[PDB]
């Protein structure tokens, strides 16, 4: 029998299931197909899709249906290179049958866009390994499949106010799926930015009026990726809420499988600095089935440097965890932003005994001089360590006036200061949490986030 | 080893209270803060 | 019509040799010639390594010419001088890129890397691309001083259309102008950050002025020199009258009539840059050649 007549008709009716440039379920029907077609030139196989009856009168369609044909015809299994122009080819016309509305068999193919789209990426990333011996540039395969991704997403569009109808168009259907991959991409490639139109265009081209109404699982795979950018462009409050709620929203998801842990760690490894940079720390229970008990206690190692007030320990913690937090774009940020907590609850044991305890309201340099000398211990200035690091070339104890001054101005030290009197002046009281009031509650007052529910 | 390591989610076929209420008030007796204290003596001794 | 690479390196030579002492008076000059040799590098396609020694050494001759420049008093606007110098070193940054790609190295890769980290030095763009550099890289001192110079001058109260103010940030102007007066700070980095000498002293007066109670007396300009490294006092006196901050007792500023929150005022131009005397004083101390040269 006759299997690319076959194989028309079933694409002619909207039957894909031979539609798909995975050999490992199409690989006995696409090598009958293959010995079959043999001897045929393009324009016979463009023939046999044009003249096909029940063929629908679409261009791109037919134009996919040729190129499925070519591919078939010229398939390499052994030579995923070889046979990467008519894999890229053929989904690029796949996707290009998404573009209109009122596409013949739009409902259909979708599942088989978001299936080879799958197959494509992982394809994508295998030949990008190999970009110097295929004379191609870095993620140029991957870039090319975010840039169809990319016009796909463009091509949907935002439900019409008055619809005469609640159906939701496959389009709308893989909306967040598209969103999340072609972010997923973005942050592959090593370019996390351009998920940014991405980010602004998604919300106005959903017809959901609540993002909990999508599945939840891609609501916690955007929140992850909408954390990860926030924290890329030094938002800590954007990402916080972010992560929180994407590790809320897998706690409330069944434990099937164990990349649902995995995915849970992911958050986890974002969303416990995030949090401690906003004077948040964990409760470790709820946590104990996605963390090992080394991370555990990596990050309480961390979590009594800025609880106690040790600029020192959290540059050693810092410097010890260089590597993998750099790798997780988590060193910088922490660098620049756990110093002011550590300070706060440095001056806080100060203050706490100095004036509740002691009955001083006053605080003078020298006192907060000698509190730094032992916070920070050495700086670039000090001998020992004659080359200047992150480590220790931002923090002195000289610089009291200079903490004192950032402190007030996050709210996160209620003094006024006096430079010609060298001393800082806190309110005459047995209350501690007046002269230094809780850190999250200032820092999220001073950066409101955004809505934690998206809409 | 890649799948599991690489912070970008993996595929899985789909089918509380977390945080310290206030670390402030829950204070623990601390080396560093041990030495802190005793660092606030001594000042508050040689400063008469 | 074009250049091929070894004359353009030749060129290059020929400024380097014969028209950087010709500065200030020679800038236009030698601005638009350096722009046409990156632009003969763009016409051929040409990112070998001849257009790296070029746009290296070109980046290095924008960050002499912005320190000789504001010396003198000859041209003040640096707008220019700054787009080139940064369009050089995303040309650079480019190929770096390839040439990793390729397997290949550049040898003053991390000097530049760290010079990509001063051209827009509150961009966290530029930290997101820093951070997944080699190890090497990232590590080398002069990525190091970069990086400590961004993290210091990070400000939470930056105020500026378009600028989203981030969490946390140290704004150590005290530890900017101890870094500043470094002898292992590189010249050219230095020549790079007086650009923002303006910014981080105004932005220090405002979060020094939110400190200070009602009925605090006005702040010496000693305290305010030492601190803020102001080259005289005509200096802070014509910052604190472009400020409008008051000026009592002719040696005192009144921070609290200190009124604007954004370094940029809404309808006049911006201050005039600045520099410090140690960076001039080690200028004079080496020769524009040699600092061309690396």
């Amino acid at each position: 029998m006759d299997m690319a007549n076959q194989l028309l008709d079933e694409l002619a009716h909207g039957n894909f299931s031979h539609l798909t440039l995975n050999l490992s379920q199409n690989g006995r029907e696409i090598a009958i197909l293959q010995k079959q077609l043999t001897g045929f030139d393009d324009k016979q196989l463009e023939t046999f899709v044009e003249q096909h009856p029940a063929m629908p009168n679409d261009t791109r369609f037919k134009i996919m249906c040729t190129s499925f044909l070519n591919y078939a015809r010229d398939v390499d299994p052994w030579s995923a290179w070889s046979s990467s122009d008519l894999i890229f080819e053929f989904y690029q016309c796949l996707i290009n049958c998404l573009i209109n509305d009122n596409a013949p068999h739009i409902e259909m193919l979708i599942p088989v866009a978001t299936r080879e789209t799958e197959f494509i990426i992982n394809l994508a990333g295998k030949l990008d390994s190999f970009h110097l011996q295929l004379h191609t540039r870095s993620h140029q395969f991957l870039s090319h499949i975010s840039s169809i991704l990319s016009r796909l997403f463009n091509s949907i569009k935002p439900p019409r106010g008055n619809a005469s109808s609640t159906n939701i168009p496959g389009k709308q259907r893989i909306l967040l799926y598209l969103v999340n991959k072609l972010n997923n991409i973005y942050f592959r490639i090593e370019s996390p930015q351009l998920c940014s139109n991405i980010f602004k265009n998604f919300q106005p081209k959903s017809m959901l009026a609540h993002f909990n109404e999508y599945q939840l699982d891609q609501q916690i795979e955007y929140r992850y990726l909408l954390g990860r950018y926030y924290l890329l462009n030094s938002q800590v409050h954007n990402a916080f809420v972010q992560f929180n709620e994407a590790f809320q929203s897998l706690l409330n998801l069944p434990l099937t499988n164990q990349a649902i842990t995995r995915n849970g760690t992911r958050i986890l490894n974002y969303m416990i600095p995030t949090g401690l940079i906003l004077g948040k720390m964990v409760k470790w229970g709820p946590l104990r089935p996605f963390l090992s008990q080394e991370t555990i206690d990596n990050w309480s190692v961390l979590y009594k440097h800025v609880r106690y007030g040790n600029i020192q320990g959290v540059s050693l913690w810092l410097r010890q965890n260089e590597r993998h937090l750099c790798a997780r774009q988590l060193l910088i940020v922490l660098l620049e932003k756990l110093p002011m907590v550590t300070y706060r609850n440095l001056i806080k044991t100060v203050i706490k005994s100095w004036t509740t305890e002691w009955g001083q309201n006053k605080l003078p340099y020298s006192l907060i001089e000698r509190v730094l000398q032992l916070s920070i211990g050495p700086t670039f200035e000090d001998p020992g360590a004659q080359e200047i690091t992150i480590y220790n070339g931002i923090h002195s104890p000289k610089n009291v006036e200079n903490v004192l001054v950032t402190l007030i101005n996050l709210g996160l030290l209620r003094a006024n200061c006096f430079p010609q009197l060298q001393l800082c002046v806190v309110k005459k009281t047995t209350m501690i949490q007046e002269i230094v009031p809780p850190v999250n509650e200032r820092i999220t007052k001073m950066f409101p986030a955004h809505s934690h529910v998206l809409w | 080893k890649s799948l599991e390591e690489d912070d970008e989610f993996e595929d899985f076929p789909i089918d509380t209270n977390i945080w310290e209420e206030n670390w402030d008030d829950v204070e623990v007796d601390d080396d560093f803060t041990n030495e802190l204290k005793a660092e606030l003596d001594r000042y508050k001794r040689e400063n008469q | 019509d074009v250049r091929p690479p070894h004359i353009l390196v030749k060129t290059l030579d020929y400024i380097v040799d014969n028209l950087l002492t010709t500065l200030p008076e020679s800038e236009g000059f030698l601005w638009d010639r350096m722009r046409s040799i990156r632009q003969d590098f763009t016409y051929q396609n040409y990112s070998g390594p001849e257009a790296v020694d070029c746009n290296e050494r070109i980046v290095r001759i924008h960050l002499l010419i912005l320190h000789i420049m504001v010396k003198s008093n000859v041209e003040f606007s640096l707008q220019q001088e700054l787009e080139q110098l940064h369009k050089s070193l995303i040309t650079l940054s480019e190929i770096y890129d390839d040439v990793r790609s390729s397997g290949g190295t550049c040898p003053n890769e991390a000097e530049f890397r760290a010079y990509a980290l001063l051209s827009k030095i509150r961009d966290p763009q530029y930290d997101e691309n820093i951070q997944r550099l080699p190890k090497h890289i990232f590590q080398d001192k002069l990525v190091q001083m970069a990086l400590c110079f961004r993290r210091v001058i990070s400000n939470s109260a930056y105020t500026e259309r378009g600028f989203v103010k981030t969490e946390n940030c140290l704004n150590f102007y005290a530890r900017f102008f101890q870094l500043m007066q470094s002898p292992s700070l590189p010249l050219l980095m230095g020549f790079f950050l007086q650009m923002h000498l303006t910014d981080i002293r105004f932005y220090a007066l405002r979060a020094l002025s939110h400190t200070l109670n009602k009925k605090h007396k006005p702040i010496p300009f000693i305290y305010l020199e030492n601190m803020l490294l102001f080259n005289n006092r005509q200096e802070i006196i014509e910052f604190c009258n472009y400020y409008s901050i008051e000026i009592i007792n002719g040696d005192a500023a009144d921070l609290k009539t200190l009124q604007h929150y954004s370094h940029k005022l809404s309808e006049t131009q911006p201050l005039k840059k600045t520099y410090l005397t140690c960076l001039e004083r080690r200028l004079q101390k080496t020769t524009y050649k040699g600092l061309i040269n690396g």
